[PDB]
RNA sequence: UGAAGACAUUGUCAGGUGGGGAGUUCCUUUAGUCCCUCGAAAUUUGAGGCUAGAGGAGAAAAGUUACCACAGGGAUAACUGGCUUGUGGCGGCCAAGCGUUCAUAGCGACGUCGCUUUUUGGAUGUCGGCUCUUCCUAUCAUACCGAAGCAGAAUUCGGUAAGCGUUGGAUUGUUCACCCACUAAUAGGGAACGUGGACCGUCGUGAGACAGGUUA
């Protein structure tokens, strides 16, 4: 009952910060992609195909050998 | 209506013994019944539950006798293993 | 001239100059031209029946009823068939769903056919990426004995296990190990199967990358890796057994650096190996000496398969018996 | 020189040439708002796939998929239609990423064998990143900028 | 037609129709020269004498 | 690298006896003396021979992936599950078998529940919620599940009704590819 | 004392494993040394060692997911209303101006170039069907003109124009497309789209059912 009361009295704010987080995440995503384009236009030097690792991982590894 | 496992209700010393009880939240012991005889004992109890009600006293008695033989063989094998461990 | 032909072939077909030089060395201009036309020409698709679950005439009748055009693949392969056209997709047909058959190539036929697994035998397959070879060994031995399957990668490993459970092998242990590590870890197998990773020059219709995605560096590292692979296999194999056990080497590379040279190296290193007739009807003689490099004259029995001679993937086989 | 490059690629393609559905499957499943159909373009790849139950009921319609994408190469100033290999990351929604939804700015993997770009060690590349940079739902044609 | 059938908004239909009509406009724009050539051949084939080879 | 413990193998045999009958035949000694013994790796249980377990224990825990035939995995709550990988032994020692046609088996292979028009011929004296094994016309093991009701109620029920609660089928194999 | 019989068999080590038992509280990612070792290779590479950049209470079960079913809570009572139409998108080139201080922090129309896009010519679910009144024109015909190799005839495009009239068959679940028959012609629309189930549950939870009800 305590937990339900807290959830009810919070309500809107959870959703508001949910959209705020979901937009901050997309901003970070676009910023990372822009960094990718910038660094790759400046230089690079790959193999035949994409690194088998899913993304965020290849992007930090490329930023690492930057 | 909530699960008794989640509810912190201590065990109680009714007719069914509590025996030795593990300390709460710290390293519950592991006992293996990897032995085929123990497999057969627990499986025979499971099949007893599966059969449930029977209309023949003789059939009920033979079922009970078979699973009693299961415990007897399990106990004999456990005693043999205890003797072997004492030797070693 | 030789240089003019090399430039013309490279320009018209897109091959790398170095690989084109190797292929021109391998085949005379007529045979070379036939080889290039063949390997750009798509290969046919074959179907292998699951003898454990069904038999050839029943499967053929079912696929004819469902509208699939079939033809037996020569007198050599009883378990195989060739697809011309199919109204129903091969993936969704009830026979394939239940496991009555598998899709593959004749090059997938040849190596397990070279092998002769028997009932109650211990077998190894250190490279079974599609799983068809392990499945066909299971079909030959009638689910009697033990199969060990080794893989490097989780992805082709899960594809392997999916194929195995779909075909109901029921007696294979599937693992992610190193092929070099396998002998020391377990060893002692009655039969061993190596499909060594190679340059892939055999099948560029399946892998158009090999047309260029093969440099001298790869041509140097790959034969060394398969050399260690055969070292592992010969370490694994048992010299003496109640049922005769043999090593089988199969690869999908046509370049000589991958073919006959590593097996000559293994024969020179370990005297316990002899080579026996691999038992394959159609093939080409192994070369006694190619580039100033003498090879043991016994390699005559060694067979080769080319797309231009036969509508099969470029493929290479070798069979060995262990003394001690 | 863009005309020359496009003509070379097209002539190579010409010379090379010279030399059940998920919707009906879900209908059968229903017979044997519970349905959600994705209203955004996607890419599948393999012809037939039976999706795990976590994504089984995410139907994608027949026409809205696109097999090839118009890739523009920032250098050499050439634009060519190239096949789509796979979808890697859609920043709008990880669920859209997993399904394969093609929204604006979405990076996919594209086969660049036709372009023939030479990498280090004098080596060629086949698959590279490309950022879908249009709104395919607004304009069905799917356009990407290659990442080189 | 399939895109509009699966359209979900008025702006969706807006841009889809605009894009399609743009595709046809660009196609004719490239077809600019054949129309001129065919108009000229039409004019002459109209102003062509008509004989009877059999007579 | 452990054998099962008390409650674990209790729930395992609970499911295995709900679905099969001759678990004595499963865990009974063989001619050579080798025995089929339950294994469980990464909270996933497997059925292997004792000699197989002995020759496989030499491997490190992390590097080994599969052993014998996978029976199932236990959930976080401790609930034990049997899968299409464990299908063959279930078909071998099935208690109740239900046979379906092709036009009904195709939705069954897709993942649809069994409809009355799908079944070809019926097993007798089937309890309401007892486990059963679903075969095709060719006696090919297609799947397993808990029937919605008994044979008589299935007889007197509408053809369009759901017959068996479709648990797992051949879908899992091609799911992973 | 006899027997099986060189089959079994036992012991010796070199390994590996080990959550079970006992006791305590390094590996991961990267680059170099191209130095040493082991290899390969007709002479150059591969794998380790080494170095230096960044990471880290224990078997009971846990962490976590833009995911699934279920039950519940929270939020919006609902949509558009100077909205709608005929001319695509992506990238480059060019580009008057404006801009952080100046066409270069940069924004930037019309065009052109590259992709779609090229060397031989069926889609449609509930609906409708008929009649009648009125109105709009974004005009099928009638009237009028402007242009076209428009000889004539027959036409095409453009515009002024709503007074006038604006029929069928095939086909189809049914409409249009296409197809053919008349006919000057068979044009498009508006008229508040003009008039005549969901819980109470009970039996199941790996999936559902209920002649059960409360009933709006």
């Amino acid at each position: 009952a305590r937990k339900q009361r807290d959830l009810k009295k919070f309500g809107k704010a959870v959703q508001v910060q949910k959209q705020l987080e979901r937009a901050k995440q997309k901003r970070e995503a676009l910023d990372k992609i822009n960094q990718l384009k910038r660094k790759r236009a400046e230089g690079g030097a790959l193999g035949a195909t994409e690194a088998d690792d899913p993304f965020d991982v290849a992007v930090d590894n490329e930023l690492s050998r930057d | 209506v909530y699960s008794e496992k989640e509810l912190g209700i201590p065990q109680l010393n009714t007719v069914t013994p509590v025996g030795v009880t593990k300390p709460k939240g710290k390293k519950k012991g592991k006992v293996f019944v990897d032995d085929r005889e123990s497999m057969n004992t627990i499986l025979a109890m499971v099949e007893a539950e599966k059969q449930g009600q029977i209309e023949s006293k003789i059939m009920r008695a033979r079922q009970l006798e078979e699973i009693r033989e299961a415990r007897r063989i399990e106990a004999e094998k456990k005693e043999a293993e205890r003797k072997a461990l004492l030797e070693n | 001239y030789t240089n003019q032909l090399l430039k013309d072939i490279c320009a018209y077909y897109g091959y790398n100059e170095y690989l084109a030089e190797k292929l021109l060395n391998l085949f005379p201009p007529r045979e070379a031209f036939a080889f290039f036309e063949a390997n750009e020409t798509p290969r046919p698709v074959v179907i292998r029946t699951n003898t454990l679950r069904t038999h050839r005439r029943d499967l053929a009748q079912a696929l004819i009823n469902r509208g699939v055009t079939l033809e037996p693949v020569g007198k050599w392969s009883k378990v195989g068939l060739q697809v011309f056209d199919s109204k129903v997709p091969l993936g969704a047909t009830p026979e394939y769903l239940a496991g009555h058959y598998i899709l593959q190539a004749a090059s997938s036929f040849l190596p397990v056919m070279a092998l002769c697994p028997q009932e109650n035998e211990r077998c190894l397959d250190m490279a079974a990426a599609p799983g068809g070879k392990t499945t066909h060994m299971a079909a030959l031995m009638k689910n009697t004995g033990v199969i060990f399957a080794n893989d490097p990668s989780k992805s082709r490993a899960k594809g392997l296990i999916g194929n195995i459970h779909r075909l109901g092998v029921r007696n294979t242990i599937v693992c992610n190990y190193d092929a070099r590590e396998f002998p020391r870890v377990i060893g002692g197998f009655d039969r061993v199967l190596l499909d060594a990773p190679c340059s892939g020059t055999g099948v560029i219709c399946k892998d158009p990358s090999v047309k260029t995605n093969r440099d001298a560096k790869d041509f140097m590292q790959l034969p060394h890796t398969q050399k260690q692979l055969l070292l592992a296999a010969i370490d694994s194999c048992n010299h003496a057994s109640k049922t005769g056990g043999y090593i089988v080497y199969s690869t999908c590379s046509v370049c000589v650096e991958e073919n006959e040279e590593v097996v000559n190296y293994a024969l020179s290193r370990r005297p316990n190996v002899k080579l026996v007739e691999t038992g394959l009807p159609f093939g080409k003689e192994g070369f006694t000496s190619y580039m100033g490099k003498t090879f043991h004259p016994s390699l005559k029995l060694t067979r080769r398969f080319y797309p231009h001679l036969y509508n099969v993937d470029g493929f290479f086989v070798a069979k060995f018996k262990k003394i001690g | 020189t863009a005309k020359a490059l496009s003509s070379q690629i097209k002539n190579k393609r010409a010379e090379k040439a010279a030399r059940i559905s998920e919707e009906e499957m879900f209908k059968v499943v229903k017979t044997g708002g519970w349905k959600r159909i994705v209203t955004k373009p996607t890419f599948v790849g393999p012809d037939f796939t039976r999706r795990p139950v976590k994504y089984e009921r995410f139907i994608r319609p027949m026409g809205l998929r696109y097999k090839k994408a118009n890739v523009t190469h920032p250098t050499l100033n050439v634009t060519v239609q190239l096949p789509i290999l796979s979808v890697k990351k859609n920043p709008s929604n990880p669920l859209y990423t997993q399904l394969g939804v093609l929204t604006k700015g979405t990076i996919i993997e594209v086969n660049v064998s036709d372009l023939g770009i030479v990498t280090a060690s004098g080596k060629i590349a086949w698959g590279r990143y490309a950022q879908i940079t249009n709104n395919p739902e607004n304009d069905g044609c799917v356009n990407a900028v290659l990442l080189v | 037609v399939r895109l509009l059938k699966y359209a979900q908004s008025l702006y969706q239909c807006k841009q889809l129709k605009r894009a399609a009509l743009g595709r046809m406009a660009t196609l004719i724009k490239r077809l600019k020269d054949p129309l001129i050539y065919l108009d000229q051949v039409r004019q002459h084939l109209a102003r062509l004498p008509d004989i009877n080879p059999t007579t | 690298m452990r054998p099962l413990t008390d409650q674990e193998m209790k729930i395992v045999l609970d499911k295995l006896a709900n679905y099969m009958t001759d678990l004595k035949s499963l865990i009974a000694p063989l001619e050579d003396g080798d025995r089929y013994v339950f294994r469980m790796q990464k909270d996933r249980v497997y059925y292997v021979k004792l000699s197989i377990a002995n020759i496989a224990t030499c491997v490190a825990r992390d590097k080994l992936l599969s052993l014998g035939t996978c029976l199932g995995k236990m959930t976080k709550s401790g609930k034990f599950r049997l899968h299409i990988t464990a299908l063959p032994i279930l078909a071998q020692n099935a208690r109740y078998k239900i046979w379906v046609k092709d036009n009904g088996a195709q939705p069954f292979l897709y993942g649809s529940n069994i409809v009355k028009a799908h079944v070809g011929r019926w097993t007798e004296d089937c309890p309401e919620h007892s486990g059963c094994v679903v075969y095709n016309m060719a006696d090919i093991p297609l799947g397993f599940g808990v029937t919605a009701r008994s044979t008589a109620e299935a007889r007197r029920l509408d053809p369009t009704g759901i017959v068996c609660f479709r648990q797992a089928d051949c879908g899992e194999y091609l799911r992973d590819e």
